[PDB]
């Protein structure tokens, strides 16, 4: 779970593909089972690979178990990268989770306090709002 | 040949029980969470009037002349209160309670009137400015549900 | 030849009011008490109070300033209630109850908060010093599974 | 020859019916009563507060401060509640009941404990004085089987 960073651009492809693709880039020896779901769409940019992974595994993909040296896989959107320079990125936690509710999307905490969303460009937009706004009273120190 | 009367009226006390029981279980949640609305009042008090004597929010239990620690203001189903810049957040137990709302709470805050101050109630907030709030998203918060209609109030409320 | 039908259903109803017997029995009882400790409170006010304006616990009822007389703080199923050095016992009556909980008691208790007081509910206690009580050890204590959960305080209880 | 398993069962069934008709019979009254009673109460309140705060009984619905019409305080099987000088009775409806209970009733009525008051329940009672009721005597009485053993009370008692 880290990575060169990388923008993930998939318009209406085998998750499969994106996977070989995430395995040709030396983000491990990827391989799927056989059928594992279908074909997906998302968009990324300015993530490190091994959270676009997580972050696509939420989309519909599947989830990730890892031997060593191959990882099995089993059965726009966008991604952006929001600096906290002020706050802590666990205070937002609480907020964050109130506006997702049963809602797709979600947020990932790197430990460089950065917080990242993988959504539609909406629930991205409503929760860049959040983050920014309460950064924005912790600047004024 | 006969005895259905016995095996019936024992299987409808039986499922007598399981729909008397998510009524007895909100009602039961519900009256655990109007006693940490108890807890954290009366505790308006001294933060009223450390703000009107010095126009600064307290910081917290002691400064607002209360049990110094926040584990000293507990209940049965609470495990504390902590005043945290004026806002007073109360938090659920983890035993003697429902089962969604343990280890969750809620908080009070006020609002300069002027001269005066207005009390609210509702889900956990953060104090960012003398005179505003946010929401205290924790996904710890007392769920709606188990909230009165006296302490629906949101961040912004005015 | 025939009629088994009449014979079984009255005798299914029969034994119906058998195992019906003990759960009204116990839901019964466990009614019964829920009113003595309703009547033990409500004089916590009274006890409060006494104990806040002087720092020393009431030692009887008409020091807490009540029925001067403990069988003037009787009910249906309660045949007193006494106010102790501020531990408030309730007795259950002979008639009207149970058949294992009559004549018999639970007491609420105080404790110096420093400011202010807690209280205690649950089995018969006696006051030892301002903050110490003591099991009234003596056989005439409202068994555990007739009292709610919110009155299983122990002598210790903090 | 034959033919007798089919006539007895349909036969012991029918005098089933016959044996379990009066145990429905009273089980329902009994609790087309224990609703009048329900439909008393929580009228109370309105009474017991008027009383403390003038030291005088509430002569009729609207001075209790409620449905100034008796008829608007009715039920399924209730056909009103009116308060008569803080008595509160309840008339059973003429539809929809038991047989020898329809446009009968019950009364609830308080007595100064002295700075509060206690409430009985029985057959109809007439308010003499602040502190005396007597029996409304007049024949449309539930009938003592029909009330359940907390609402057992005489015009006297204390």
């Amino acid at each position: 779970y880290r990575g060169k960073r990388v923008s993930f651009e998939f318009k209406d492809i085998d998750i499969q593909n994106l996977l070989r693709v995430i395995a040709e880039i030396s983000k491990k020896n990827i391989v799927v089972a056989d059928d594992v779901s279908g074909k997906v769409t998302i968009r990324l940019r300015n993530v490190p690979w091994d959270q676009a992974l997580d972050l696509v595994l939420r989309t519909k993909a599947l989830g990730k178990e890892e031997f060593g040296n191959i990882i099995r896989i089993a059965p726009d959107l966008m991604v952006n990268l929001l600096p906290v320079n002020y706050a802590v990125a666990a205070d937002m936690a609480a907020r964050v989770k109130d506006v997702l509710s049963e809602r797709g999307s979600v947020t990932v905490d790197q430990r460089t306090n950065v917080l990242i969303v993988k959504d539609v460009r909406s629930n991205t937009e409503r929760a860049r709002s959040l983050v920014r706004s309460l950064d924005t009273q912790t600047p004024q120190v | 040949f006969t005895l259905i009367e016995l095996m019936i009226v024992i299987a409808i006390v039986g499922i007598l029980a399981a729909v008397a029981l998510p009524a007895y279980q909100d009602y039961t949640a519900r009256a655990q969470v109007s006693e940490a609305i108890l807890l954290a009042e009366g505790q308006k008090s001294a933060v009223t009037e450390y703000y009107l004597n010095h126009g600064k929010w307290p910081e917290n239990n002691t400064s607002a002349g209360v049990a110094s620690s926040p584990t000293d203001i507990k209940g049965k189903y609470v495990k504390e209160v902590e005043v945290k810049n004026g806002v007073v957040t109360a938090t659920m137990l983890s035993s003697g309670v429902n089962n969604e709302i343990k280890g969750k709470k809620l908080s009070l805050w006020a609002r300069r009137e002027n001269g005066s101050v207005k009390w609210f109630c509702g889900q956990p907030v953060t104090r960012t400015d003398d005179d505003t709030v946010a929401d205290a998203k924790d996904g710890k918060e007392i769920d709606t549900k188990h909230l009165p209609s006296t302490c629906r109030d949101n961040f912004d409320a005015k």
